[PDB]
């Protein structure tokens, strides 16, 4: 199966430099052209930029020219993408993708944000949002976490390590007028498995390097 | 093996089955040697067309053979597509 | 051993 | 260079068939081949249509692509619209130096059933309370179709300061979420009866209430 | 071990189907004296696409290098990747 | 310039082998797929063999099958046509031929001609057809050489070693019931050259080593 | 297997368009390149066209190959008939395993002057007498057209016997040559008064005649 994973988003502040990665799997990789696209939020797909399988053949956007590099090591299937003189438009999602043929993409990557910005990183504050008989419906309860205040975006949460999935619902960020964010999550638990079993948030914030695991219980 | 480094043998116009030249005597023991699929090549509709056809491209290589010698052999490394019109 | 090397290979050793 | 031109919206009944098209400004469209992706909300696009009309495993046939070399344009067509069908539709294509993504169409399915929001209220936590913060949390889901109206009560009196809301957001299943939160002083929240999050979706109002301790 | 040796006595002169190929190429030299052969013929691409039914650059196909990974003394035996061709690709395959 | 050069045919009885060889020079050799053609005096083109550039694939015409094998020395820029089972309907003059893809030739060699027959090689006995009064006319004379009974084809006739040329008439063979060929050649001199010019033919039947000079003089 | 059938023969006058057409029996033409080739009287082919309508350099461009699929036929086209291009004329094609050549066209020219022939007659040689053979040697040269009646004569009467006619062809100067030979012993050569050798052309007569010593 084809598998394409990007690295090397963050935050960046403008006029500096920053370098995507993105490992390739499932193919033989020095025989596929591959591509970077990038999206803004709530934008079209752009593309950026194109590489020929042997690396001999390279094109770019007229966006980012003398700016960004294209290249590839064939050796360890890995495409690169190295972006100087950043400026807060090159803020997107930036996907690798495959190309059959030079403009024939048939496979894209998950993608890694990139945010440039002149805002400092900031880690978030995780609340406990505790069930109560008021986030009760018969037999199922709400119970959540707040994640308050980070900066760039994006926080992942999982619930229990990833041993709960079921319930879950993780709601899109409210970009706050002080330019930073927050969001909760919640999971929809049985009642009776209240002060039974544990329920521990799970919140990453890979651009401020800190993981935040909440224990939510009901107050008493 | 070159299936696993690369697929343009099922990818090309002109594609390419690989038959490994086996030889106790000879260093490297193993050469995997790229053999045309089809006399003719694939057209834009899939079909193997007789107006053009697939010929292997072939490079000479230095190969060794208590006594040794250093041979010059021709190996099929893949196949392209001619054509009886140069354009 | 014995190897059987030619003349172009030898010259660009020495 | 060249661009691609697509409809910023197509609409459609379920079961019926529907035509996104992708006009080329210069240079021949029938000398490129043109693919088609599909976008998801928070989703990576994925490919619904390449080389024209290629459509690769686990695509529904429902899904096919042609070309028009007289009008300089591409087409995806969809037969048997159906509601899982709603996402954005990118067409793609290229020349010998550059490749090009059209602006994207967003796909409405029509005739879809009205559904009224789930409203969890929470109160701040003791913990944040303790950081001399408060934050009322409103968080708002399964609402068909996208327009919330959210207001925000203390005692009996609407509140407009430290509100930030989030425009709603398209969910996998169709539906939309939303969230609010109110930020108040430890002061403010402790000085009130109660608090609430009133919210209101096609006339019907869903109020949730919390109260300090 | 004891080596007792013993003294023994261009591509476009021996084919042109670099000329004649829907996928044609050119041959460029990359010399090198610390290297032995001295002398490397390496094919480049004349085309991104590939030349079709009416002589034009089509580019529904594209021309790609057919590399070959070859054994070279510098003394050190180093692997190195060299363009012998090209082909023709196309994004559907029958 | 294209030059194929064959060789190797001559008289075979049936049942016999003969190998033929085409010297090939101009061109790239080993990237031309390349083919045998013969012809039957006075018959029709009929293609007997053909070869891919590497050799890899051979094709032959359902009258040879089993019989002659095509092959090729890509080091030596030689194509060959091992024939061996003959018969006397693979008589013909044999032909290389350079195709630019399989079965379409751009080239032709000269040809060698393959005679296979019963009949052993027989020099020609050559005889005087001498000046007379029935043979002038005009201010000419009719002065000649008769071939007799000679095998296989060819045999060549020049008069005084090259040095007359202007008169002269070679005709074609006739082929006998016997199987050999007979053939004439004949001079139209000024009649007052008779007994003043000496008058020579030249005859050389190579497949036979024979060459006859036969003084052609007044009957008196 | 497969053939291809073109005309025995076509006639033209000069300056006029002239279509040699070549007709495969199985597997469509339009899928294999059709090759034309001119053979002229003891030469090597040549090519006059390949790959269905390429001309090679050297060859007038009066000189024009085409296919037509719908009669699975490709044509020889030769516009401003010259007299020089008398020839056999030869289609070509294949198959992914075969190659054949049609039968041949042999292309006249029409309206070339007629020529009488130019008759000599030898008696047997004295070298070939004392070897006990005898051979009357009868030579035609420079007639046109090729058509040409040889009879001979023993005194008054017809001979059949010991006669050898060759086929009459064409001379470097476009006319046309043959030979005919009459073998006797020389007792039947000694015991005849004279034997003769009668040449018939376009409807003339002439007649040569020989006597032993
Ligand atoms: C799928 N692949 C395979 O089947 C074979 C295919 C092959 C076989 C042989 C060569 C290369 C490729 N040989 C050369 O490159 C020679 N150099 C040249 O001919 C040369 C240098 C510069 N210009 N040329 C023309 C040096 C040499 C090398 C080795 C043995 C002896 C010698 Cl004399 C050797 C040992 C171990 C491993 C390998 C090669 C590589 C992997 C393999 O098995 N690959």
């Amino acid at each position: 199966e084809v598998q394409l994973l990007e690295s090397g988003g963050g935050l960046v502040q403008p006029g500096g430099s920053l370098r995507l990665s993105c490992a390739a799997s499932g193919f033989t990789f020095s025989s596929y052209a591959m591509s970077w696209v990038r999206q803004a939020p709530g934008k079209g797909l752009e593309w950026v930029s194109a590489i020929s399988g042997s690396g001999g053949s390279t094109y770019y956007a007229d966006s980012v020219k003398g700016r960004f590099t294209i290249s590839r090591d064939n050796s360890k299937n890995t495409l690169y993408l190295q972006m100087n003189s950043l400026r807060a438009e090159d803020t997107a999602v930036y996907y690798c993708a495959r190309d059959l043929i030079h403009g024939v993409t048939r496979n894209w990557g998950q993608g890694t944000l990139v945010t440039v910005s002149s805002a400092s990183t900031k880690g978030p504050s995780v609340f406990p949002l505790a069930p109560s008989s008021k986030s009760t419906s018969g037999g199922t309860a709400a119970l959540g976490c707040l994640v308050k205040d980070y900066f760039p975006q994006p926080v992942t949460v999982s619930w229990n390590s990833g041993a709960l999935t079921s319930g879950v619902h993780t709601f899109p960020a409210v970009l706050q007028s002080s330019g930073l964010y927050s969001l909760s999550s919640v999971v929809t638990v049985p009642s009776s498995s209240l002060g039974t079993q544990t329920y521990i948030c799970n919140v990453n914030h890979k651009p401020s390097n800190t993981k935040v695991d909440k224990k939510v219980e009901p107050k008493s | 093996n070159p299936k696993r480094s690369s697929d343009y043998y099922n990818r090309s116009t002109s594609p390419w089955n690989l038959h490994r030249n086996e030889d106790p005597e000879r260093y490297p023991s193993v050469i995997w040697e790229a053999k045309c699929r089809h006399l003719g090549c694939i057209n834009a509709d899939g079909n193997v067309d007789y107006h053009m056809n697939s010929v292997p491209i072939q490079q000479e290589i230095l190969v060794l053979r208590n006594s040794f010698r250093l041979e010059k052999i021709l190996v099929s490394v893949g196949c392209t597509c001619v054509t009886p019109i140069v354009h | 051993i014995h190897v059987t090397i030619p003349a172009d290979l030898w010259d660009w050793i020495n | 260079n060249f661009m691609l031109t697509q409809p910023h919206s197509v609409s459609e009944s379920p079961g019926k068939t529907v035509t996104i098209s992708c006009t080329r400004s210069s240079g021949s469209l029938a000398n490129y081949y043109v693919q088609w992706y599909q976008q998801r909300p928070g989703s990576s696009p994925t490919i619904v249509i390449f080389a024209n009309n290629q459509r690769p495993s686990g695509v529904p046939d429902r899904f096919s692509g042609s070309i028009d070399s007289s009008s300089n344009s591409a087409s995806l067509t969809i037969s048997g619209l159906k509601t899982e069908d709603e996402a954005d539709y990118y067409c793609q294509t290229y020349d010998p130096y550059s490749v090009v993504f059209g602006g994207g169409t967003k796909l409405t399915v029509l005739g879809q059933p009205k559904a009224a929001p789930s409203v969890t209220l929470f109160p701040p936590s003791s913990e944040e309370l303790q950081a001399n913060k408060a934050t009322l949390v409103c968080l708002i889901s399964d609402f068909y179709p996208g327009a919330v109206t959210v207001a925000w009560k203390a005692d009996s009196s609407p509140v407009k300061a430290g509100v930030e809301t989030t425009t709603p957001s398209k969910q996998s299943n169709n539906k939309y979420a939303a969230s609010s939160y109110l930020s108040l002083t430890p002061e403010q929240w402790k000085s009130h009866r109660s608090y609430s999050c009133q919210v209101t979706h096609e006339g019907s109002t869903v109020e949730k209430t919390v109260a300090p301790t």
